[PDB]
């Protein structure tokens, strides 16, 4: 994202904003959910 | 960190301040990779 | 599951080839302390000889994989 300010947010700013944080916690959501659905409790995943 | 903000990195490292290549911060994420700091992360 | 971590109803079940069972956490650290306390004493020229199940296990274990044939 380049020379998007405040009055320039738009669709692409909130796409990447969805990339980078609502589908990032969404992806995480999702692996809890795997690791807790095969009843897995010991073995984390580490997210960078 | 060094993929225009590459030419001003030698002008910030001038007053101490460390600026990274792309192997060097990939150097130090794999160090959070460690079984210490995986054990250190899973405490908290 | 509290002692070593498997579900033996699960293995009675399924009847998985191979079991991974893990020490992240502190439940897992937990399981892999019961999985080295237990350990098998013989008797040798009247001494206790101690021989610790499960080698492959230690302080820097991280997992541990039951191993089978079959099943």
């Amino acid at each position: 994202e380049q020379g998007i300010e405040l009055e320039h947010i738009d669709s692409k700013s909130e796409f990447a904003h969805r990339i980078m944080l609502t589908n990032i916690l969404r992806m995480m959501g999702c692996v809890k959910k795997q690791k807790s659905a095969r009843g897995i409790e010991t073995r984390p995943a580490q997210v960078i | 960190t060094r993929g225009a903000n590459n030419i001003i990195a030698e002008g910030i490292e001038k007053m101490g301040v460390r600026t990274f290549s792309q192997k060097e911060m990939a150097f130090n994420l794999l160090g959070l990779l460690t079984p210490e700091v995986v054990e250190l992360c899973q405490k908290s | 599951k509290d002692t070593y971590g498997f579900s033996i109803l699960d293995i009675v079940i399924n009847n998985p080839v191979n079991l991974t069972i893990h020490f992240g956490g502190e439940k897992g650290k937990r399981i892999r302390e019961n999985y080295s306390a237990m350990i098998f004493e013989t008797i040798v020229d009247g001494k206790l000889k101690t021989e610790k199940i499960f080698k492959e296990i230690n302080e820097h274990s991280t997992s541990y994989t039951f191993r089978s044939e079959k099943g």
